[PDB]
């Protein structure tokens, strides 16, 4: 009685993964260089996972390929993995004078050059107090930016090609998991600012009705919980000393570039959050710890202790990569804040094996101005959390959370009373 | 709006299907992958339907019958109370089934033109 | 189309003329329009639609031409109304009305 | 002033073709326009004969010639013809001639006809024999 | 030869159609994206005749009326007097209203083909 | 009672509208690498089209694509760091046009010191100290020197720029056409005819001749930063002669880099230089004049040599056998004329081996010598030149050789194409409705 | 079998034509050349196929007339005593002339459409 | 008669063509042929069709010989640059006579203002003296290459490999058990993919390729050129099991911020050499075939079997990939004999390790293949033969044949011969009664 019939636009999709484009509105602007509209989809039920989003791992696989080769036509930093005769500029000992023989430009011609680096960015050699060495250079190769390339972030948009749909979440408490009743079709994301940071989460979005802790398995203790706070903290960060840039030329146009000298006095970098604002931020997250942790202490404690990477604030301020010390914001028992800071010219994000970034330091002083939208914590009858989540992705799931990625299939078939009637 | 009647029936979603059906295509190494696939998906919905005799249409018949095996609902309960989200989940492990047996249909349809050709 | 005259005639006097008036075969929105077929001349067009006036009519002839009934009076006589006033269609085949032989 | 200018053969033999002319004075043949020819049935009547739409070089008769209707017009020429076939006694009418302008109303069309208004002097056929 | 109707009128130009046609798909990563791009841009156009219902067609007739104010040229003024180049620069400025225009009327014209019969 | 026009829509409509795409290259060493597509012109009647030489993005085109081209071919060869070192200098013999240098290199086996010779022109070394002796690389200190790799040539051929499917070339068939404004003798072509890639500062060589008559093409021959591009109807041949008879050595500076210098001259040493017929160029100089006065009504037009010192601005540079000459043209372009008179030159040249074409900003590139004697013969097929300012509300006119960038040159062969996109849809009015 | 019938003669060869059509219309740097050449070929079989109005069919009619001077050979021997290989080597020089007067002609029906009363 | 022209779409017709084809396989050949292989492969007999062959001018091959150049580049880059060990060596002897010698030397390492005393062990084909000083001894081609150390994370071991025609394209093999590469195929059938292929590098023996089904069967382009390769292709394979006795250990030395160049550390044992193990009795059989064939072209001629008439290694030497390490083998044991066709009716042969190694004769380019631990096994199938004839042998009654054949390409037109690719055409036109008729 009944015959197949064939419809084509159907409204359906499948969870797919594909390659989204970038699309901004500096290596961001750059890559991103795509121009820049919501459905609400009534009665559709979609089921989400934050966790396994595959547009985090794109993400995550954009920064480090946009990070390295960025980095590519830039200056090595091989012919400073000598000794170095560093003295005391002073604190007394963060900044030293590191005098070092180097080959410049004309080969044969040895120079006697004068440079200035952090004591997080060298090593001792000799039991001399004088002899230094690069941090790792002896184990990865040192690369310096780019002055003239910026790593900014800005915000920038995922857009999914043709035949491809994005589904957002429109529950504004939604825990990242499971299924969300009002769901919408965008084409592209909102504005994400790679931010990167190891603690605080900066520059991100708010929550509107309530700070949501996010968590794979609140009972686990081995997952990062994601804090996302319904107000911002501000916290202006400062780096005091003025600096006056020099250039040592290494080779034919390839020059490294260092601090000449500084002036005035040498004082410490420090980052300023109002007290009142962080204990009321912290009594509401405790607040909202205690109905995943019911009729429990919440305790709040600085990490357990290791490289500044991985326990302190690590944030870049005005191109210069500050590791705050952020113990006076998780030293506590429930039921202004100056942050001392450390500079570290020469990092390695990801964790690269044999790789380094070199970031020429910034004449001047430096300020700057972020908004804390949330937080990472760790859990350890009182329950023991310390700052700090995993890697890189926990900073972009707490974006990407409210977002999936789908394929489109607009051919589909049904019985009906009519046959093709040839 | 795309996607819109996503949540109603079948019997009012299949009432807009220009909406969907016109998104795809508007109608350095990733980049070239990203529009060779979007082309490659266009040509092979356009392909499909070519090897079907639903050239150049929305909604169109085909002399295959209904098996109850598929599904054994009658119209009523699949136009007016399920959506095409839930009727592709129902049916999904007969879909490629289904699409062998269009394919069949058509190709007898032209050996029957091909006999009306004989010696012509 | 098949339109025909109502008013068998109209030699009005001066400054006191009669209306023109004739019927058509069925009611069409406007679809009709008036001539002077003045003797010894062209038939030339005195009201192009509904009896709205013609481009450079010369005169004060109009009226409402509702439905399938068509009418065309000025409200005074003239030498100038010494022609046949005849109606006819602007639909399908543009057959013409007998003419109201008013020679005002 | 785009006034027409129509000619005819006049005298005829019967059952002649009815050849007529009429010049399009001051004014293009290739124009928005409805050319049509039109009779005086000896004064009896007058009724329409023969329409040609010079912006689409479209035709149309009366349903009094049918198969004997002709219309032409040519640019080259700047004028419109006519010579309907069998013209017997019967068709030793007068012979008008008009051009209706097109206007760009709103009819749903490309343009509506209006009435005719530049109308020719005439000229009058004697098909008689 | 390819574009030799170019300076000849409307009329006569339209007796090459598939002279220009032919030439639209035959006629280092740079190369490839070329390559990519040609192909873009005749979907882009077979796409557009599809949404107008032209699809396999060199000539296609519509069912909008023509609208006086884009052009009150006569036929013998267009299409004997006048080359593809003077025309389409004559109406670039209604070009894309014409479009939607066309695009309006097949929406019109599939609302009067697959919605005549319930489920049918 | 109505008049019924519908749209119509045609699919292959022959009109276009100007566009910017990516062409290829296709041809019968670099080019040939490059141009590797294999190697058909329609005549449009009664089509009119507005060309612009100057705002013609096939120049734009054709000169970043000769700059990634040579700028990829030098990038897998030796680099020449190891050589930016203190050289020890004696004349060879000119008094002291080429020196006979030694110094210290660390050789192809590491921690091996060598003292070899290597043979240098003046133009590519300069003094480092007071003792006379002490010579370094012109800008070794500041730039990365590539040496040009021994078996890949960069003597220019004939290359043809073709559009992709759905583009065409429109060309102008006219043969006094000013480059720029309506063009009414138009044809469709795929390709560019041969256009050799021919670089050079002052003269165009191996370029195409007018067919009627010099045609002098500016953009407004009344604004003196404007370039003057004046393409000959006949050409004038030029015979540049390397006479010294080089033996090559080559000396290694690395695992398989080896960097290549003359080992030896054998003969004397004599001076390079060029050889123009000097009736043949007094006659081309006479018509040229004839066109200027066209454009400079009643003035007197005076040759001069350019100003600005430099080698690399001021004199005729061209690449020659693999070497790459710089010859003094003053005796070309020092004349007087004033419309009423009717109608061998030997130009010394010298030879610079570091070199940076395009002006890039921390590289440049080595020439390695080529072995025996050079000679090339080239045809003259076009000037450049440039005008003076300040010789308003006097009777003469002072013209110098020279232009602006390399676009100038490649400009001076592509003036007559343009690209287009095809547009093959069109609607129009008929007297006919879709039947449904 | 995909060129199963390649041995085979004309006649017997042309009744299998779904057999390779099925398989030709269904389906960094080198792979991406090789969908593009594959997308290539596929959107020129359709275009030359939609230019000759014989879209959607494996068997389709003209109204160009035969020339003798392409072939003398009558049907007879053309259909039942050779292969389409020899038959293709045979009339190769003359390939790229038929198929432009198949598109003149199919042209040249478009615009008679347009041009037929009865059809308008 | 009045005839009409009639378009048929899908006409069995194709022509030669030339197209790029790409690899599915069911590790460097792994990662390349990603593409899955059909589990169950179709091919199609075409009945009475002839096709025309020829195994010479196969572009298959020269296709398959750019991608395995291509590879083994593309593999090579993100590896470790041996350029800071081009120094004075100071050797001593580990035992033969000095095959393996323990070097030592200064290299600077990462840290620019040290240099470190550092020991490697190299095979005697790896090193050249430089001098008088009988302990003074360098890289056998650092002044003239780059030696690139091969990455020990990448792997080149042989796979199957299949190559496969883009959609719109065909290959045809032929089905003739004893067709002789060149000519006219009268059993054709069509495929998408060919066989499984396994690029296998060695330049005298064929290993792990495939036999004939039938007999032993010879090609040569033309066997009276004498310029030519002649390809023996087998119908039974002889094991052929080579070993490398040293149980070796592995050392890494640090040359640089991250580059770490890998020798051997310790040789635990004693050193033995390396040979392969071969049947003396199915050599013997597989000679006496082969010459059995050979008399076929070379009619009542004597056939002579002798080793190449000398030079490097590289072209007098049995070489081959086992287990990584590069071995050259002496195979001077299997190519001395005289046969006469009336002959009716444990051969181990030594071999040294080279390290340093240059495939396809690279300019200004070489490989380095760290040592591998341990002990080191294969078994392998000699598939097939190059031989080359000696000219100037006209005017005698003994043809002279030795090992070896032309270049690399040799060693796949021996699996490629039967394979051509050829685009389809499936638009034709013809006459027909029927006119379209509106
Ligand atoms: C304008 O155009 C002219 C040509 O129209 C150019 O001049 C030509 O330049 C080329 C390249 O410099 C010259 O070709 C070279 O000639 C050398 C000498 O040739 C003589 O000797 C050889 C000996 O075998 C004879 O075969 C030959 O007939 C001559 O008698 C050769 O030694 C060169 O070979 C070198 O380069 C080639 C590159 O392919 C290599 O294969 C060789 O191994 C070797 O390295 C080369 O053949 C040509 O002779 C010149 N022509 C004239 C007429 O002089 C102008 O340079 C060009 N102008 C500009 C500004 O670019
Ligand atoms: C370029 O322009 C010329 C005109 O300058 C074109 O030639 C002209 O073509 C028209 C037809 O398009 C000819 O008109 C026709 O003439 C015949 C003569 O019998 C007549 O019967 C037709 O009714 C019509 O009037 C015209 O005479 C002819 N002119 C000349 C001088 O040859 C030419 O075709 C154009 N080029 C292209 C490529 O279109
Ligand atoms: C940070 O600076 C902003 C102004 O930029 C100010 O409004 C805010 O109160 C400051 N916060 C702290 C903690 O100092
Ligand atoms: C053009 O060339 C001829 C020689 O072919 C020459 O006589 C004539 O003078 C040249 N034209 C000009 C303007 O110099
Ligand atoms: C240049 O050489 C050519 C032959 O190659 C000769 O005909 C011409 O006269 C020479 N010209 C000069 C100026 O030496
Ligand atoms: C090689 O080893 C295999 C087993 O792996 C064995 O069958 C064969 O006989 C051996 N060959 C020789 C020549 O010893």
């Amino acid at each position: 009685e009944l015959w197949v019939t064939v419809y084509y636009g159907v409204p359906v999709w499948k969870e797919a993964t594909t390659t989204l484009f970038c699309a901004s509105d500096n290596v961001w602007a750059t890559h991103c260089c795509v121009p820049t509209q919501e459905v609400v989809l009534e009665n559709v039920t979609e089921n989400f996972n934050m966790w396994k989003n595959n547009m985090v791992e794109q993400m995550h696989e954009d920064i480090i390929s946009l990070w390295d080769q960025s980095l590519k036509p830039c200056v090595k930093l091989t012919p400073l993995c000598v000794t170095l005769n560093c003295t005391d500029l002073g604190e007394k000992g963060e900044i030293k004078n590191c005098s070092f023989n180097i080959t410049t430009s004309v080969r044969d011609k040895m120079q006697k050059e004068y440079a200035t680096f952090y004591k997080l960015d060298i090593v001792p050699i000799d039991n001399d107090n004088n002899s230094y060495r690069l941090i790792n250079c002896n184990t990865s190769v040192i690369t310096q930016a780019c002055p003239k390339v910026s790593f900014e972030p800005i915000p920038i948009h995922y857009c999914a090609p043709a035949g491809f749909a994005i589904l957002k979440c429109n529950n504004k408490t939604f825990n990242g998991t499971g299924p969300c009743t009002n769901v919408s079709t965008v084409q592209c994301t909102h504005g994400i600012r790679p931010v990167v940071s190891t603690q605080l989460l900066l520059n991100g979005s708010l929550a509107e009705e309530e700070i949501v802790i996010r968590s794979e398995n609140f009972t686990d203790n081995g997952k990062t919980i994601i804090v996302q706070l319904n107000e911002s903290v501000e916290i202006n960060c400062t780096r005091p000393n003025n600096n006056t840039r020099k250039s040592i030329h290494i080779g034919p146009g390839r020059a490294f570039y260092t601090t000449g000298q500084i002036i005035g006095n040498i004082r410490q970098a420090h980052c300023n959050i109002s007290r009142a604002k962080w204990n009321n931020t912290l009594h509401k997250i405790v607040k909202k710890l205690r109905e995943q942790f019911r009729n429990k202490t919440i305790v709040f404690k600085q990490s357990s202790g290791g490289d500044p990477e991985i326990v302190m604030h690590s944030f870049n301020c005005g191109g210069e990569f500050f590791y705050c010390n952020s113990t006076q914001l998780f030293n506590s028992t429930w039921y202004n804040i100056t942050l001392p800071c450390r500079i570290k010219q020469i990092i390695n994000l990801w964790q690269e094996v044999g790789k380094a970034m070199y970031a020429p330091p910034i004449g001047g002083q430096i300020r700057c101005s972020s908004n804390i939208t949330g937080l990472l914590l760790t859990r350890d009858t009182t329950e023991i959390f310390r700052p700090g989540g995993g890697d890189m992705r926990d900073n972009w799931r707490s974006e990407l959370y409210k977002y999936k990625v789908v394929k489109i299939e607009p051919l589909g078939v049904a019985p009906t009373k009519c046959k093709r009637r040839v | 709006g795309f996607l819109g009647a996503a949540g109603s029936t079948m019997g009012a979603a299949s009432m807009t299907l220009t909406v969907q059906a016109r998104q795809l295509l508007s109608g350095g190494i990733k980049q070239l992958q990203a529009r060779v696939l979007a082309v490659e998906h266009y040509l092979k919905d356009q392909q499909l339907l070519g090897i079907w005799g639903c050239s150049g249409k929305l909604i169109c018949t085909t002399a295959v019958p209904w098996n109850a095996t598929w599904s054994n609902k009658t119209l009523d309960n699949i136009w007016n109370n399920m959506t095409w989200m839930e009727w592709e989940k129902e049916i999904s492990n007969y879909t490629n089934l289904i699409y062998n047996l269009i394919e069949e249909s058509q190709n007898q349809q032209e050996k029957n033109e091909t006999e009306n050709l004989t010696l012509c | 189309x098949x339109x025909x005259x109502x008013x068998x005639x109209x030699x009005x006097x001066x400054x006191x003329x009669x209306x023109x008036x004739c019927x058509x075969x069925x009611x069409x929105x406007x679809x009709x329009x008036w001539x002077x077929x003045x003797x010894x001349x062209x038939x030339x067009x005195x009201x192009x639609x509904x009896x709205x006036x013609x481009x450079x009519x010369x005169x004060x002839x109009x009226x409402x031409x509702x439905x399938x009934x068509x009418x065309x009076x000025x409200x005074x006589x003239x030498x100038x109304x010494x022609x046949x006033x005849x109606c006819x269609x602007x639909x399908x085949x543009x057959x013409f009305x007998x003419x109201x032989x008013x020679x005002x």
